[PDB]
């Protein structure tokens, strides 16, 4: 199967209209995963979930409750001292 | 085993290039072989100096590449470290109030935690959760005066405006402490009606 | 860059020369693929800090606050703010040409049309959202509520804005105006950019020039030197063109690698602003400006 792209010509991975977060990057937003039995498949990348925030000169949203969650960060700091 | 690919990738690339130097021993680079002393043993010295160059020239340049790019990869780590020793001293000595530095939300604390040639914070930060629709108001006529909030915003559940801090629901029965007067109301968009209720004036009346 | 055609054109002659050489051919890709793939994760770091992709309100009523200026353009193909359309004027063959020799230009992962929906999300969530959106789900808010708090994090108390609010909204399009013609009337705002750009056309042009060099060779032909030349004394010369071109690929390379780690540098800038001064309000003392 070959499915012409704007990154290059993409050979044996169906194209697919409906577009989900990116998985595995390619070029130009076509990013492709392998679900569907399953074949891999490629699509245009879509950016995030869509909202539109409900917005009026007089509408506020104040948030009720809470959550409090531990974030890993991390970096590096020192590199193996070589000579 | 994905989350350590920072510090794992780090290692590697280490371990890479040393492995590539090594590697570069065992290139003619145009010399006769790749052992030094054969070249020795084969040929009279005469010619042979010619071949070790090539060898020479191949492996000297080859550090010169090792060595530009751990320069410029430890310039990179340099520039990583400092990126701790701020949240080192901002996000886990302070609290830091720049968004997103120390990862999504609002930061409260952080905890660092070692890791091989790396470092691990664990940033406690508070996410708000659940939103009500409020029907709210820049500020608030009583009589005639502008109210406005202290601190905080007024929000109308139905008729009872409201004064609440911004980042949880917390709501307050509107009185003068909670609000100081400012100007009037003719000019303020969207002012409201309502009465501001005074602490003073119950304590009077005996 | 395609390190053994860049360096042997056509010939096998030429080709098993380089192997050689050893890794030099193989630890160029490994090193611009290092960059190519983090190129793509300082616009991923930049511009994606947003969870989902908001988009502004059917109806503009901000309290006096013209943002047609500054929010996707609904009448363009791309959409784009009307002033980005400004930019993407200024800024600017190079096409095939490097492209012969194998020097390949790799797409963005992210198209422009993508780079400008995020950059609505950002200002769709900043106008409507507040600051709120960066710290969880946005929060519609009345964007004349909203410039009450930015005041009272600058220290100007609340009531300020309520009476001047007017006032505030023209000095602001009015501001918005002139933005137009400050990048309309003069190309050298846009110098960083187009220092960028230049400084890496510049390199590809230097570094298709050096396949025209002698090196020390009696030609900088490949095959010249094959059909005007027995092998055996060929061999020496094609040194001078590998030695030569292999050399002039690592200041190339080095280059690049110099060069990026500053737009490495550059772009945590920006994601820094991105995340402090759109996203949140700023406290740095000239900071955002
Ligand atoms: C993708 O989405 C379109 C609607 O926008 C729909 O017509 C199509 O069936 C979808 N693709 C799939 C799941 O086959
Ligand atoms: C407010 O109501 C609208 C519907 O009018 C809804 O779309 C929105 O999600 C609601 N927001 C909150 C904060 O509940
Ligand atoms: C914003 O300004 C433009 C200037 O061309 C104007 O045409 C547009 O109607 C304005 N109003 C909005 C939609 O904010
Ligand atoms: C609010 O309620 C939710 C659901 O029960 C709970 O998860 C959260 O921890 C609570 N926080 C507060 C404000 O008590």
């Amino acid at each position: 199967n070959v499915f012409q792209t704007r990154a290059g010509c993409l050979i044996g991975a169906e194209h697919v209209n409906n577009s989900y977060e990116c998985d595995i990057p390619i070029g130009a937003g076509i990013c492709a995963s392998y679900q569907t039995s399953q074949s891999i498949i490629a699509y245009t990348m879509s950016l995030g979930a869509e909202n539109s925030v409900a917005y009026s000169n007089n509408s506020i949203a104040i948030p009720t409750n809470f959550t409090i969650s531990v974030t890993t960060e991390i970096l590096p700091v020192s590199m193996t001292k070589t000579s | 085993a994905s989350a350590l690919g920072k510090l794992q990738d780090v290692v590697n690339q280490n371990a890479q290039a040393l492995n590539t130097l090594v590697k570069q021993l065992s290139s003619n680079f145009g010399a006769i072989s790749s052992v030094l002393n054969d070249i020795l043993s084969r040929l009279d010295k005469v010619e042979a100096e010619v071949q070790i160059d090539r060898l020479i020239t191949g492996r000297l340049q080859s550090l010169q590449t090792y060595v530009t790019q751990q320069l410029i990869r430890a310039a990179e780590i340099r520039a990583s470290a400092n990126l701790a020793a701020t949240k080192m001293s901002e996000c886990v000595l302070g609290q830091s109030k720049r968004v997103d530095f120390c990862g999504k939300g609002y930061h409260l604390m952080s905890f660092p935690q070692s890791a091989p040639h790396g470092v691990v914070f664990l940033h406690v930060t508070y996410v708000p959760a659940q939103e009500k629709n409020f029907t709210t108001a820049p500020a608030i006529c009583h009589d005639g005066k502008a109210h406005f909030p202290r601190e905080g915003v007024f929000v109308s559940n139905g008729t009872h405006w409201f004064v609440t801090q911004r980042n949880f629901y917390e709501p307050q029965i509107i009185t003068t402490d909670n609000t100081f007067v400012s100007g009037n109301c003719d000019v303020v968009i969207g002012i409201v009606n309502n009465t501001v209720y005074d602490p003073l004036q119950p304590e009077l009346d005996s | 860059v395609d390190c053994t055609m860049y360096i042997c054109g056509d010939s096998t002659e030429c080709s098993n020369l380089l192997l050689q050489y050893g890794s030099f051919c193989t630890q160029l890709n490994r090193a611009l693929t290092g960059i190519a793939v983090e190129q793509d994760k300082n616009t991923q770091e930049v511009f994606a800090q947003v969870k989902q992709i908001y988009k502004t309100p059917p109806i503009k009523d901000f309290g006096g606050f013209n943002f047609s200026q500054i929010l996707p353009d609904p009448s363009k193909p791309s959409k784009r703010s009307f002033i980005e359309d400004l930019l993407f004027n200024k800024v600017t063959d190079l096409i095939c040409a490097q492209k012969f020799n194998g020097l390949t230009v790799l797409p963005p992962l992210l198209t422009d049309e993508m780079i400008a929906q995020y950059t609505s999300a950002l200002l769709a969530g900043t106008i409507t959202s507040g600051w709120t959106f960066g710290a969880g789900a946005a929060l519609q808010i009345p964007f004349a509520m909203q410039m009450a708090y930015r005041f009272n994090g600058i220290g100007v108390t609340q009531n300020v804005l309520y009476e001047n609010q007017k006032l505030i909204a023209n000095q602001f399009n009015s501001a918005i105006g002139k933005i137009q013609d400050s990048l309309s009337s003069t190309a050298s705002a846009l110098g960083k950019l187009q220092d960028v750009v230049n400084q890496n056309a510049q390199a590809l042009n230097t570094l298709v020039k050096q396949l025209s060099s002698n090196f020390g060779a009696i030609s900088s032909v490949l095959n010249d030197i094959l059909s005007r030349l027995d092998k055996v004394e060929a061999e020496v010369q094609i040194d001078r063109l590998i030695t030569g071109r292999l050399q002039s690929l690592q200041t190339y390379v080095t280059q690049q690698l110099i060069r990026a780690a500053e737009i490495r540098a550059s772009a945590n800038l920006a994601a820094t602003k991105m995340s402090e001064c759109v996203l949140g309000q700023s406290k740095r003392v000239d900071f955002c400006g």
